[PDB]
């Protein structure tokens, strides 16, 4: 189990921890957050009391580095920042542990949440979306726009999320217009599988960041992209049985941690109703129709 | 965006544009089988794609062999259309080539944007506009033209006639909208108009009888009596 040491919380904050948050107080005695499941990526992730807008977070993983999160007085947010002194790393947890300064990530042990949701998620890929060379954590906020929505300014700050686009020749094979847009099998298995993602774990792991920043962050393009990554398999006739399972079970947990009281924003009519009921794969997605009608009869 | 009254002119400024109706690709009869259950059988189509600025008519016949062996064939013709106004893109030289392309009908816009990506520079856009070209089938050398077709066949016409010689494009266009309003809403009395005078005809490279200026008047207001006579049975009023 791995720890994340605060210098401090001199600013009121939101702070959460994947799918948990605690309200911290201006210059309360909080100096990080311990218990931390090795194997997973996380996240950390901020809402400042005074300003709500942005929230902003990190992307890392504990078995690449020692991480610390110190408030930058300068630049107005908590940074994370990585500690290359093991030692010294090693004895100021073990200090702020002895003095019981930190929370304790708070699972319970019969809880797959964390898990499900970031089952094909990894580190190497967050930083290929997310490119910040020079540290081993991933920055991420709610006003990133996505490569594909910049297209349509800064290019150092953007998502670059794989581009979808249904309507172009990436798409549309020459001769197979009609064939290629009524169902995307050979966009999905040829051109996005076999092509640039290679495998369906990596593009399971996309979708899934992609949900998370959209739910975390309340990022708009990952939205757009998740939304997008699901219509792709679900407008396609030829899909491979393990990825319809697996997606199944991918949206199920991602529907379930979902807050309600977002659902009006987070999640798009048109792509659902389409997928669950009009799509190819209308009949092959029982786990998540189940709990999208029983949690959101409204939206279909 | 979409075409309407407020950008009308738009149509006979010298930006090379095209409109396309496809109501008249995929052409059924119904009737009944010997077992008593009911049946289609098709009859020969048509793309209409018209430049409204010159009266450039490409008349694309649909022959019924296109549907042969083939399902959802009210979907498929929105692609066979596409599939085809992209070919006639494709075939004419760039300054020949439209700017824009306004399809009549809104299901028209995914099918002809999939076939003409090649073309990001040409528009393609909707119309808010009821245009009446499904009556292009009541103008007998069309309706004949397509009926005898025994294989796919493109064929052109001037659907202004010598109109222009006289005539500005923006009335024409309105000549032209009037005449097939009128046998759209009554195509019977709108012929018998049209071929009430014993003297008037129609020239072997016409498709319409050869009017003067001042009969043309007289044809346009019996046209649109027509057209209201029609309207308050309909309504009632
Ligand atoms: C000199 C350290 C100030 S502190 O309060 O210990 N913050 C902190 C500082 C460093 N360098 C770190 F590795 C971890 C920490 F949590
Ligand atoms: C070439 C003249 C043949 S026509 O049917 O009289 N008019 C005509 C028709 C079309 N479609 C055109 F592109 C150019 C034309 F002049």
């Amino acid at each position: 189990m791995n720890t994340v040491p605060f210098t401090s919380a001199p600013i009121e904050v939101t702070i959460g921890i994947d799918q948990y948050s605690f309200n911290v107080k201006e210059n309360q005695p909080f100096h990080g957050i311990k218990d931390i499941p090795i194997g997973h990526v996380h996240v950390i992730h901020f809402q400042h009391a005074d300003n709500s807008s942005m929230r902003y977070g990190y992307w890392f993983d504990c078995r690449m580095g020692n991480f610390y999160i110190q408030y930058d007085p300068k630049d107005g947010l908590y940074k994370m920042m990585e500690e290359r002194d093991g030692a010294k790393f090693e004895n100021i947890v073990h200090n702020f542990k002895e003095r019981q300064m930190m929370v304790s990530y708070p699972k319970i042990d019969e809880d797959d949440t964390w898990y499900n949701l970031t089952e094909f998620v990894q580190m190497d890929k967050i930083r290929k979306i997310v490119r910040k060379d020079e540290n081993q954590f991933s920055y991420v906020d709610s006003s990133m726009t996505t490569v594909q929505e910049n297209e349509l300014s800064d290019p150092a700050h953007s998502l670059n999320y794989t581009v979808i686009n249904f309507k172009s020749r990436e798409a549309i094979r020459p001769g197979h217009e009609m064939e290629d847009f009524l169902d995307k099998s050979y966009y999905l298995n040829t051109v996005m599988l076999q092509g640039i993602f290679k495998n369906s774990s990596n593009y399971f792991g996309e979708l899934q960041f992609a949900f998370l920043n959209a739910m975390f962050f309340g990022n708009y393009g990952s939205s757009l992209q998740w939304h997008a990554m699901i219509e792709l398999i679900c407008s396609s006739a030829t899909v491979p049985k393990h990825m319809l399972d697996k997606l199944d079970e991918i949206l199920y947990y991602q529907i379930k941690t979902l807050p309600e009281q977002y659902s009006d924003i987070l999640l798009n009519e048109r792509v659902w109703n389409i997928c669950l009921y009009s799509s190819f794969q209308k009949n092959s997605l029982h786990n998540t129709e189940k709990i999208m009608e029983n949690k959101y009869p409204e939206l279909l | 965006g979409a075409m309407n009254s407020s950008n009308y002119a738009e149509l006979f400024n010298n930006d090379i544009k095209l409109f396309v109706d496809d109501t008249n690709v995929y052409r059924v009869t119904v009737h009944k089988t010997f077992e008593g259950n009911v049946a289609t059988k098709a009859i020969n189509g048509c793309i209409f794609t018209l430049n409204p600025k010159t009266g450039h008519l490409f008349l694309k016949i649909i022959h019924t062999s296109v549907w042969a062996g083939q399902k959802r064939l009210s979907q498929l013709a929105k692609w066979k259309t596409a599939e085809e106004v992209s070919a006639l893109v494709r075939s004419l030289p760039k300054e020949e080539q439209p700017k824009q392309i306004i399809v009549t009908r809104k299901a028209m816009l995914d099918p002809l944007e999939v076939h003409m990506l090649d073309f990001p520079n040409i528009a393609i856009r909707p119309t808010e506009l009821r245009l009446p070209f499904s009556a292009a089938m009541s103008i007998d050398k069309l309706s004949d033209v397509v009926m005898k077709a025994t294989e796919p066949q493109m064929v052109l016409f001037n659907i202004y006639d010598d109109w222009l010689d006289r005539i500005s494009s923006y009335t024409a266009f309105s000549r032209l909208t009037l005449l097939l309003r009128a046998l759209k809403t009554n195509e019977e009395s709108a012929k018998m108009i049209l071929l009430s005078d014993p003297t008037i005809t129609i020239k072997s490279y016409h498709l319409w009888p050869s009017f003067t200026d001042e009969q043309w008047i007289t044809i346009e207001s019996q046209m649109r009596d027509l057209i209201l006579t029609e309207y308050g049975r309909k309504y009632n009023v």
